[PDB]
């Protein structure tokens, strides 16, 4: 009864509900000297206040109380989700409408603000039609919404972006059976697994604790970084594990089409081999948005491919994928459509690779000195032998 | 969903806005100022 | 007579001085919505106004008035004091390199704009320490493109025994060139290979200072620091109608300033960045394991002094060279032995990398904010004991 | 005018202007927003 709510209300004065095992607990706060109040969730056994959800974070609340009114949890009407149904707070700090199985009827964790908890879902449901994507606060002392967000494209072939408003700045590119080469997860971390689930109702990536000694989270900090935020027993203070983007070679097609960005040469940029810099004069003042055209024109039949080690794939806007074939035949497919400018697997790890394929540009890549992928790129008969 | 645009090294120049211009030759088309000393030419309408 | 001031004065109303080349142009102006004024020079030629220095930056003109007239031995600007040189006949003469200099006239210039920069180095400037007057020329930011007063970040040369520069906001260093080594800085990255300039680090009795040089002048090029922190080299060329930017730094977390703790270097192809110099061992491995990685490295076995060695890192940036002594008329197996015989000295490189030429850098104490390249860097050689070499 | 300091991924928190001042505690040492996702703590009294 402690960490549910029912014909009871919670006012600014004063329960907070509090989870199952200690770890998250709801309430009402006010963030530096604001003077406005939010509802909201964080972690229940930390001195320094860290929210991982908030129900009003741009209707702020010296009065302002939430309980049940008929079907719904409204809060007074400042924010309402639109028989006895108790509202309640697992033991994983999802903040649940049940009645009294996991049929619930509303959950926090399909609303995020700018965080990703341990068995929160980023990605899409295609029952529901709802994305869940992050979106930053605008500083550490106001939640309200920020400019960044961090969301999964619905796709044949999808992947993430990270916008600044609607402007496009970083992509993680495809998921590969392990990881998204702009997730730079640990994989092999004792205390964490990652999963990306993609099926016919729901496509989202997800993580898990193999050991609750530890905290993490994902959070798209004020600047426009996804961030994974760990925080262990060894210390008191939440430890930025990785950054994502890091580099320029992460930013959303730094270079031009058909070359890619390599961080260990000047200039970055590099056309793919077969592939001449599209506008010369750009490319000698390091204006490189042109990216490389090819130098010798495709027959269609009897074209070739160049193979490229340890890259990113590029965007995936015109890739269809059908995993349930081989590279061979994945090769045989991409030659007999005249459009098909590239192919990769699907899945690296699978006895069936699975095929990818590309028409149009080849946009946004760059290449690793370790990992990465290959991709196979169309080259006239003659330039294949490269 | 408008998806031309370029990225370029530096800062958003006035030069630089009227280049975006280019992508499209229909709707609202802009520089972003961004990260790592990198600014964008992207379309919210086309 | 279109160059030069002398017993007239030049207002907004309305002439300007122009330069024997047709490159500059010096006069007021105007920025954005604000009805400041300042006077300064640009670049003619130019419809986006590209501007190269500003004498009263922070000192705006209030109203729509103000005057440049020459009053005695001082060029001064008034609106009816902003602001003034301080010190036969004298004239104010606008070089063709853009150098706004007061003359005797009857070199021995007794004032110059290019010795006070604002954010910007022009071709032929002197980026670094005059020492005949004790002052250091260094670049300071614009708040924005739309306001040439005075922003959060200056480039500024350290004018030790081996000298660099350091990006800094405020007070805060966030970024450091790393020293020369006879034909570059690591944290100025130019292109050796251009067809239309040179550059030079002059270290004498005069100067301690960075220059570059046209060599084809139908190019226009520039070093400015930007409004967020950035040093860039933009181009101009005949071809196309816009400054492009040919190289951007810092450009990675790997040149901010100690992004990896001592003993460690920073790698843009790792993750973590940071790495153990060979021979040492993260400080602190908790912190380390959670990718904390400010307590850098220690060695793993203790230093005897005599019977040391050296594990050779190559393609490195040189570390930080406060603690540094360069004696150039000596080689590398000399410098070795120098460095064995004092057990203070910590590591140990080549001073000049071109081909016969040489010298020895010695430093003392943790080697810090080191990284590596792929290609170029240079090799330093790190003390270990003789076990671990 | 100090030495010590260090640098690291992420915003500054209150946590860390409080790590800052254990560095020299007679100094004043306080944390700084960098660019590329860094922040600096430097102690400038020494
Ligand atoms: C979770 O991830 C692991 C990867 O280590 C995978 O083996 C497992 O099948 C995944 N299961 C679910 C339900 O996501
Ligand atoms: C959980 O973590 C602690 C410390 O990190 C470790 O000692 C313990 O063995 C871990 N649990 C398991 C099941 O490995
Ligand atoms: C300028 O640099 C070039 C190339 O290193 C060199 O030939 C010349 O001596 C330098 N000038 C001075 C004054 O050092
Ligand atoms: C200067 O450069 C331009 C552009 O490449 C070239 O056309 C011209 O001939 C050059 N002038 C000289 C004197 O080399
Ligand atoms: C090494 O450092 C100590 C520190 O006081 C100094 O006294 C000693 O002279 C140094 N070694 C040499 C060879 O100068």
């Amino acid at each position: 009864n402690t960490l549910s709510s029912t014909e009871s209300l919670t006012i600014s004065n004063n329960r907070t509900l509090v989870s199952p095992g200690d770890v998250f607990e709801l309430g009402f706060f006010t963030p530096g000297s604001s003077s406005r109040w939010y509802l909201g969730i964080w972690y229940k056994k930390l001195s320094e206040r860290t929210y991982v959800w908030v129900a009003n974070r741009d209707n702020p609340l010296s009065t302002g109380t939430l309980k049940i009114s008929g079907n719904n949890l409204v809060l007074r009407s400042i924010w309402s989700t639109n028989s006895p149904v108790v509202a309640e707070l697992l033991a994983n700090g999802n903040f649940v409408m049940r009645d009294s199985a996991s049929g619930f009827l509303w959950q926090s964790f399909d609303y995020p603000t700018d965080t990703l908890l341990p068995e929160m879902k980023l990605g899409y449901d295609l029952k529901t039609g709802r994305n869940r994507f992050l979106t930053s606060s605008r500083n550490s002392d106001d939640p309200s919404s920020g400019d960044y967000s961090y969301k999964l494209e619905p796709r044949r072939l999808p992947e993430f972006y990270l916008l600044q408003g609607d402007v496009r700045e970083h992509r993680s590119g495809p998921w590969n059976g392990i990881q998204f080469s702009g997730i730079p997860e640990d994989q092999k971390s004792s205390y964490m697994v990652y999963n990306f689930t993609e099926n016919s109702e729901e496509v989202a990536y997800t993580f898990r604790m193999t050991n609750n000694s530890f905290y993490s989270r994902l959070t798209i900090n004020s600047e426009g970084y996804l961030e994974r935020l760990t925080w262990a027993p060894s210390s008191g203070a939440w430890n930025v594990f990785w950054s994502s983007p890091n580099h320029q070679c992460d930013m959303y097609r730094m270079c031009g089409p058909y070359s890619y960005c390599d961080v260990n040469t000047s200039p970055s940029c590099n056309c793919i081999q077969g592939f001449n810099p599209g506008n010369v004069q750009q490319w000698a003042l390091r204006n490189q948005i042109s990216g490389c055209k090819r130098r010798t024109r495709l027959s269609c039949n009897g074209d070739g491919f160049t193979r490229m080690k340890n890259i990113k794939l590029p965007d995936t806007r015109m890739a269809i994928v059908d995993r349930s074939i081989g590279l061979k035949e994945c090769e045989k497919r991409c030659l007999s459509d005249c459009n098909c400018t590239a192919f990769a697997n699907a899945d690296i790890r699978n006895r069936v690779t699975g095929c990818v394929i590309w028409t149009g540009e080849l946009e946004d890549m760059r290449n690793y000195a370790e990992g990465g992928q290959d991709l196979y790129v169309r080259l006239a008969a003659a330039d294949s032998r490269l | 969903r408008c998806t031309r645009g370029f990225r370029k090294l530096g800062k958003c120049t006035t030069l630089e806005e009227e280049k975006c211009k280019t992508l499209y030759p229909r709707g609202q088309c802009t520089c972003s100022d961004s990260k790592m000393n990198t600014h964008s030419c992207d379309c919210k309408s086309c």
